[PDB]
C-alpha cells in the first residue's frame, strides 16, 4: 500500500495535463497546460496579489494575464513555467505532498535525452519525490490496449505521431511526427464556420467553436460522396444552440474539419496525412515485423475521437497495404486517456516496483540513471 | 544465544543466523524479484504465462544463485523454476499465475 | 509391420530437411534447415515465450530472430542446433514418438568418421530410437534409379558433389566437391536481375527471386548462340507477376543463371565446372570401370532440376570423353527427392533388416559399431 495507493501518474500534454493515482480508472485531474501572468497590478475581491495563475484560473481570467504554453508540440520548452504546472498538480489539484509519493511521468516520442535528465533533476531535487519513472506516451497507450507490438497513431492538442513499438521498444528510426492536431483543427473549423456566414466575435463565441468540433464533428468515410450528399441536402445538417438562443447551423463543415487530418492541403500544409504517414512508418520498419504493425494500429489521443476515424483509416491503409495483409485499426472508447490509463496499470503493477528510479539511485548515479 | 555467552562470560562471536536466508527472501520480495515480475506483467494486457516466464529468467537466471531451472524428473510433473529455500529445493510450475 | 510401417527416413540438407516414412513415395515433411533465436524479449498473441524457432516458423518470423544454419555445405557444424531440427522433425512435423521407430538418416560424401559416430551418439542416447542407420546421399540417389554402379552428380543448396559408386561402394578418392549450389545461384540471379534495372528491396521481393529461379530458369544447350538469339529478340522473354501487380520481365538472364554451373567464372569462382568435374572424377577412377560410370551419370538434387541440364551435360561430356565411349545422363523427374526415395526403398526392403544398428549393438559396441 506504501506505494500501491501512493503512485502518481502525470501525463503532461500540449493542451491538457491528465493526473491522478495509479490504480484509478481515469485521471483525477484534467486541466489546461497554461500559466498566466497578470498584465496589470490589482486584486480579486478577498484575495491577495497573485503572481501567477495555472490551469483553469488562467483560462477564466485570460483577459488580464499573458497566457503561456510550457509544452510546445509535446516537448517542454519552458522549465520555469513547467515546474509551476507540476506544483499546481501536486499541491492543489491532487492535494498530495509529493515527498512521499512515487511519480510516473510521461514524455514524448523523440524527447531529447537532456530533457528526460532535466525533469528528473526537478522531480528529485526541487519536489523531493521518493522515486519516479518516465514512460514514452505511445508506449503507454499500446500497453493499455493489452499489447506490446503495434503502431500507435497518437494525436492530441499540438502533435501527431506514429510510434511503431516491438516487444515494448519504440522504434526510433520509424517514428513520424506531424505538427497538426486538435488546436489547428479548432482554428480551421472557426474559419469554415465564419465562412458559412458567421461571427465568433466575443471570447464566449471563440471558446465554444471548440465544443462544436468535439460534439458535432465527424470523419466520414467516402468524404467524396459526402460533399455530394451535402448538396442534395439531406437531414445531414446539425444546429447547435449557443451560450444564448442564437442557434447556429452546421451541416456540411461538420466533416470538412477532420478531412483536414487526411488532407493537410486544406490548411496550407504540404506534409503528408495521417494514413499515409501510418503507412510510411510501416515501410520504414523491418520487413518481418510489418504484418504485426498492420494488424495493430492502436489509436490514442483527443483528436482521434472524431467518430468514423477508424473506418476511414481502416480503408485508407487496406488500400495502400499489399492484399496479402491483415489490417486492424484498434480505437478504444477511453482513448482520450489511453496514455494515462497505460501508466496507471503499469505503475500499479506488481512487477514495476523494480524499475522505479529511487533517490538512492539518483543521489548516487546523477540524472543519467533514469535517462537509460 | 548471544545473551548467554554474555551472561556467562564466554567468548563466542557469531553472525546472525537469519542472514543465511536473506538471499532467498530478497529474490522473492525485492523489486526486481519474482513477485514484481509477476505483478508487473499482470499489467500487460497481452502477456502470457510464457511471457512472464521469460522475464523471470532473462533477469534472474545465471545472475542469481537461489534461482535455478528445474529438474523436470523424479516425482515432479513439469518444468519452470526451482528455488532454494532453507528446507530445500522447490520446483515451481507457473501456469495460471497471471 | 512392427517396423515395416515404422521406419523413418530423414534426409538432412544444407537448405531443406526431407522426412517421412519408409514406404511412402515422397517426403511427408520438407522444411528449412534453420533455427531462429529471438533478438528481443516478447511474445506472439496467445503464445508463451519461445526460446527458439525451427523451419518455417523461423523463416516467417525472421525479422525478430537470428537465423542459423546447422549444416554448412552438407556437414553438421552445430550439434546443439541440429538436435533442435531433429526434435522438431520427429515431434512436430511427423508427430511420432522416436523411441519406437527405426530411423534411417543420411550423411554427406566424405563425412568425417567422428560425425557419423556423433549423430549415432545423439540418435541412440538423447532420442532413444530402437535402431538406426546412416546411408551416404549419392549412394541412395543411385539406388533409387535402380542401379549400383554409376556416378552421381549431386547438387542441392550448399554443395555439389560427384560420387563414383561401384557395386555399391562409393569411391573415396574419386569424389569431388564443388561449393557452389542453388543458394549461390539465387544470389547471382538477384544481381543479374537488379542489374536488368530492378529492385528487390523489401523481404517480399528478396524471397521471390528464388521462386523466379525455380519456375523460369533454364539451362540452354549452346548457351553461345542463345545470347545471340537474345539479341535478335525473339519471343524468348518471360514476365513474372510479383506478390502485387509489378510485372517483372526476364528474358535473357533466365539461362545466364544456370550457365553459372558450367562457368564458375560468372561468379568469381576459379574452380572447374560441373561437366569437367564429372569427367575429372572419372579419369581418377580405375580404367576398367570408366565405361560403366560414363553410361550412368545419375543426377540428383534441387539445383539439377533446371530444364535442359541433362542435354547440356550430355553434350558436355560426349565431347570430352573418348569417342569409343557411350555417354548416358540419367536425370529422373522426382530428382529433388532421389536421395530420400532411395532411403525409403532401401529401408522398407525385405533385406535391410539385418543392417539396422540396434541399441543392443550400440550399448555393447560404442558409436564405433555403426561407423563401419
Amino acid at each position: 500500500d506504501e506505494d500501491e495507493t501512493t503512485a502518481l501518474v502525470c501525463d503532461n500534454g500540449s493542451g491538457l495535463v491528465k493526473a491522478g493515482f495509479a490504480g484509478d480508472d481515469a485521471p483525477r485531474a484534467v486541466f489546461p497546460s497554461i500559466v498566466g501572468r497578470p498584465r496589470h497590478q490589482g486584486v480579486m475581491v478577498g484575495m491577495g496579489q497573485k503572481d501567477s495563475y495555472v490551469g483553469d484560473e488562467a483560462q477564466s481570467k485570460r483577459g488580464i494575464l499573458t497566457l503561456k504554453y510550457p509544452i510546445e508540440h509535446g516537448i517542454i520548452t519552458n522549465w520555469d513555467d513547467m515546474e509551476k504546472i507540476w506544483h499546481h498538480t501536486f499541491y492543489n489539484e491532487l492535494r498530495v505532498a509529493p515527498e512521499e509519493h512515487p511519480t510516473l511521468l510521461t514524455e514524448a516520442p523523440l524527447n531529447p535525452k537532456a530533457n528526460r535528465e532535466k525533469m528528473t533533476q526537478i522531480m528529485f531535487e526541487t519536489f523531493n519525490v521518493p522515486a519516479m519513472y518516465v514512460a514514452i506516451q505511445a508506449v503507454l497507450s499500446l500497453y493499455a490496449s493489452g499489447r506490446t507490438t503495434g503502431i500507435v497513431l497518437d494525436s492530441g492538442d499540438g502533435v501527431t505521431h506514429n510510434v511503431p513499438i516491438y516487444e515494448g521498444y519504440a522504434l526510433p528510426h520509424a517514428i513520424m511526427r506531424l505538427d497538426l492536431a486538435g488546436r489547428d483543427l479548432t482554428d480551421y473549423l472557426m474559419k469554415i464556420l465564419t465562412e458559412r456566414g458567421y461571427s465568433f466575435v466575443t471570447t464566449a463565441e471563440r471558446e465554444i467553436v471548440r465544443d462544436i468540433k468535439e460534439k458535432l464533428c465527424y470523419v466520414a468515410l467516402d468524404f467524396e460522396n459526402e460533399m455530394a450528399t451535402a448538396a442534395s441536402s439531406s437531414s445531414l445538417e446539425k444546429s447547435y444552440e449557443l451560450p444564448d438562443g442564437q442557434v447556429i447551423t452546421i451541416g456540411n463543415e461538420r466533416f470538412r474539419c477532420p478531412e483536414t487530418l487526411f488532407q493537410p492541403s486544406f490548411i496550407g500544409m504540404e506534409s503528408a496525412g495521417i494514413h499515409e504517414t501510418t503507412y510510411n512508418s510501416i515501410m520504414k520498419c523491418d520487413i518481418d515485423i510489418r504484418k504485426d504493425l498492420y494488424a495493430n494500429n492502436v489509436m490514442s489521443g483527443g483528436t482521434t475521437m472524431y467518430p468514423g476515424i477508424a473506418d476511414r483509416m481502416q480503408k485508407e491503409i487496406t488500400a495502400l497495404a499489399p492484399s496479402t495483409m491483415k489490417i486492424k485499426i484498434i480505437a478504444p472508447p477511453e482513448r482520450k486517456y489511453s496514455v494515462w490509463i497505460g501508466g496507471s496499470i503499469l505503475a500499479s503493477l506488481s512487477t514495476f516496483q523494480q524499475m522505479w528510479i529511487t533517490k538512492q539511485e539518483y543521489d548516487e548515479a546523477g540524472p543519467s540513471i533514469v535517462h537509460r | 544465544e548471544q545473551e548467554e555467552y554474555k551472561k556467562e562470560g564466554i567468548e563466542w562471536e557469531f553472525i546472525d543466523f537469519g542472514m543465511d536466508l536473506a538471499a532467498c527472501i530478497e529474490l522473492i520480495e525485492k523489486p526486481m524479484g519474482i513477485f514484481s515480475i509477476l505483478e508487473e506483467e499482470c499489467m500487460f494486457p497481452k502477456a502470457t504465462d510464457t511471457s512472464f516466464k521469460n522475464k523471470l529468467y532473462d533477469e534472474h537466471l545465471g545472475k542469481s544463485n537461489n534461482f535455478q531451472k528445474p529438474k523436470p524428473a523424479k516425482g515432479k510433473a513439469e518444468a519452470h523454476f526451482s528455488l532454494v529455500h532453507y528446507a530445500g529445493t522447490v520446483d515451481y510450475n507457473i501456469s495460471g499465475w497471471l
